[PDB]
């Protein structure tokens, strides 16, 4: 039972991302971490210079 | 908008944190994106086919 972003349940066949990527229920979710992860990782240098 | 006057005044181990970070934010965003990538072709889906994946 290792770790998973989406759920392992149902034998860990969740991330079928047919019928169309954005209707996967957990996709979208990771899109929306895509702008946090990149303002995190382009301010913290500027961040830290100050 | 000097930035590289300032990367060089700060202290060594102000640096270091500097230089660490650097290098470990570019690899963990670029690694973000090819984990969003590599799931949106599909080839995370354990078994999925014989689809060759886009990235093995
Ligand atoms: C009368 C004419 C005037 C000029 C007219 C030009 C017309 C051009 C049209 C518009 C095009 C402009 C595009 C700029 C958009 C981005 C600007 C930006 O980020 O820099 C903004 C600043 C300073 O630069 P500026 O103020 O724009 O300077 C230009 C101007 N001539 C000036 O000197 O005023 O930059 C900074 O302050 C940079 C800080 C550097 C720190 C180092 C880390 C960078 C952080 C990002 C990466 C972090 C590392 C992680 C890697 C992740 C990988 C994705
Ligand atoms: C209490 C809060 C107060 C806040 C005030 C400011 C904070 C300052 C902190 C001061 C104490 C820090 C203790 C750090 C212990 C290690 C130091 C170290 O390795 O540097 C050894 C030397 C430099 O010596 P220094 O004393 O750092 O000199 C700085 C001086 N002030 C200067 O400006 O000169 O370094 C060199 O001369 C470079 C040799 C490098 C060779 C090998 C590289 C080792 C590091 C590589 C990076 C490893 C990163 C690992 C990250 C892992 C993440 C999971
Ligand atoms: C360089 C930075 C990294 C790359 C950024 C992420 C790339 C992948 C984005 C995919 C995405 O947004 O979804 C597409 C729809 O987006 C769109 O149609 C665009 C609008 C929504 C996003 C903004 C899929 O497209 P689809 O819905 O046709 O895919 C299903 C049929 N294959
Ligand atoms: C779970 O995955 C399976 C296959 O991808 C699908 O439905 C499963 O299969 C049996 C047999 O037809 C069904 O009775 C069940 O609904 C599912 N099995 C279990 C253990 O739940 C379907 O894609 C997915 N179903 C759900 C509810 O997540």
């Amino acid at each position: 039972m290792p770790l998973a972003f989406c759920g392992t349940e149902n034998h860990s066949a969740a991330y079928r991302v047919d019928q169309g990527v954005l209707n996967n229920g957990c996709f979208v979710d990771a899109l929306n971490v895509v702008p946090h992860v990149f303002l995190l990782f382009i301010t913290f240098p500027i961040l830290f210079i100050g | 908008q000097d930035v590289f006057t300032t990367l060089v005044d700060l202290k060594w181990p102000h640096t270091l944190l500097i230089f660490t970070m650097s290098f470990l934010c570019s690899w963990l965003l670029f690694a973000m994106v090819w984990w969003l990538i590599a799931f949106a072709h599909g080839d995370l889906a354990p078994g999925e086919g014989t689809n060759v994946p886009c990235v093995t």
